[PDB]
């Protein structure tokens, strides 16, 4: 059993924003679904409940009004429409099964309402330099809004592995770094490649990292 | 709206000691239909949440069997048997027989381990970055603990300021060890106006406070 | 003694 929600980004407030959810592993048309919210550094906020059929929608009293939901059973997928977008509505956009057992969620999507523009991260090396570990990483820099992805050699290095969360600087941009610890011995015989990831802005980058 | 109050809100474990997390409502929860719908959640770092107890007690299949749960009325318990360093992350009664579905703040756990000493690195920046007329200098604290640690950036010996930010990262779900990178962000100007950079590290598990420096070129 | 009946849609008389 999976759900996988999308529509999640950058809205600015007032404007409006469309959530799908698609499911796997269970007959879509034989149960309730609902969605649950998680604002910055909070916990959680159910939202809106929905019948087998569409028939019954139901909202928490803070989005009445504003959220509007829809299903289609001949797709597995289930909707929610977001308008007049508040800043509270700031958050990670849960879709969940069963109310209220919630017995499976998905990742989630992140919903950011701001004024500010989409912006492209800048990556740069950590070079490792002159014990028995050397620690290299990448920068990624200047980037709005969140979220982003950091890998190092496409999966393959995964143990030691730390990627730091994101930091808004005074511009209002983000910027986070991810680390990796290796054996020194390996500088010169590993190749390290951090995989960055910006969905919003479309950027994608694959940096090797050397000494020197 | 019934309020889901958990107790207590952080929660630092030995490992392998037994844990209770106490969640209390503000109304009896009991449904009309005889069954109490509450729910225990686990948020890891990282993740979404996971269902972890329907209906107080009933535990769910891909669960370990170390956590349980007990109550009735207004007062709730979930038991974990013995913490492992896994078990890391937030926890949140829920409750779904009054309306609307509420939650609780959540339960922070976290491993007490043993005091370990951050290894520190520190990363001049890119020359690329220089090209685009900024310099970022990073300094890494990598798996220590206790989580409390105090960074400070010197530019030629001189105490900084206002410049610098930094982040840490969640509780490690294998060593329990804890890791924090601080940028120091100048202009390039400002970069190449000075020779010597150093973020000057005071921890828990050193005996005074070690400097790693570098030189500009 | 109820059999069971989850609650999914608000009390009448909000």
């Amino acid at each position: 059993v999976q759900l996988v929600e999308s529509g999640g980004g950058l809205v600015k407030p007032g404007g409006s924003l469309r959530l799908s959810c698609v499911s796997s592993g269970f007959t879509f048309s034989n149960y309730w679904m609902s969605w649950v919210r998680q604002a910055p550094g909070g916990g959680l906020e159910w939202v809106a409940n929905i019948n087998q059929d569409g028939s019954e929608k139901y909202y928490v009293d803070s989005v009445k009004g504003r959220f509007t939901s829809s299903r289609d059973n001949t797709k597995n997928s289930l909707f929610l429409q977001l308008n007049s977008l508040r800043a509270e509505d700031t958050g990670i956009y849960y879709c969940t099964r069963d109310p209220p057992y919630f017995d499976n969620w998905g990742q989630g999507t992140l919903v950011t309402v701001s004024s500010a523009s989409t912006k492209g991260p800048s990556v740069f090396p950590l070079a490792p330099s002159s014990g028995g570990t050397a620690a290299l990483g990448c920068l990624v820099k200047d980037y709005f809004p969140e979220p982003v992805t950091v890998s190092w050699n496409s999966g393959a290095l995964t143990s030691g592995v730390h990627t730091f969360p994101a930091v808004l600087q005074s511009s209002g941009l983000y910027s986070l770094s991810s680390v990796v610890t290796v054996p020194s011995s390996s500088l010169g015989t590993q190749t390290y490649i951090c995989n960055v990831n910006h969905k919003p802005s479309n950027t994608k980058v694959d940096k090797k990292v050397e000494p020197k | 709206d019934v309020v889901l109050t958990q107790s207590p809100l952080s929660l630092p474990v030995i490992l392998g000691q037994p844990a209770s997390i106490s969640c209390r409502s503000s109304q009896s929860l009991v449904y009309s239909d005889g069954r109490t719908y509450l729910n225990w959640f686990q948020q890891r770092p990282g993740q979404s949440p996971r269902r972890l107890i329907y209906k107080i007690s009933k535990r769910d299949s891909g669960v370990p069997e170390r956590f349980s749960g007990s109550g009735s009325g207004t007062d709730f318990t979930l038991e974990i048997s013995r913490v492992e360093a896994e078990d890391v992350g937030i926890y949140y009664c829920m409750q779904g027989s009054h309306w609307p579905v509420t939650f609780g703040q959540g339960t922070k756990v976290e491993i007490k381990r043993t005091v370990a000493a951050p290894s520190v690195f520190i990363f001049p920046p890119s020359d690329e970055q220089l090209k685009s007329g900024t310099a970022s200098v990073v300094c890494l604290l990598n798996n220590f603990y206790p989580r409390e640690a105090k960074v400070q950036w010197k530019v030629d010996n001189a105490l900084q300021s206002g410049n610098s930010q930094e982040s840490v990262t969640e509780q490690d779900s294998k060593d329990s060890t804890y890791s924090l990178s601080s940028t120091l962000t100048l202009s390039k100007a400002d970069y190449e106006k000075h020779k010597v950079y150093a973020c000057e590290v005071t921890h828990q598990g050193l005996s005074s406070p070690v400097t790693k420096s570098f030189n500009r070129g | 003694s109820s059999s069971g009946s989850p609650p999914r849609r608000p009390p009448p008389g909000r």
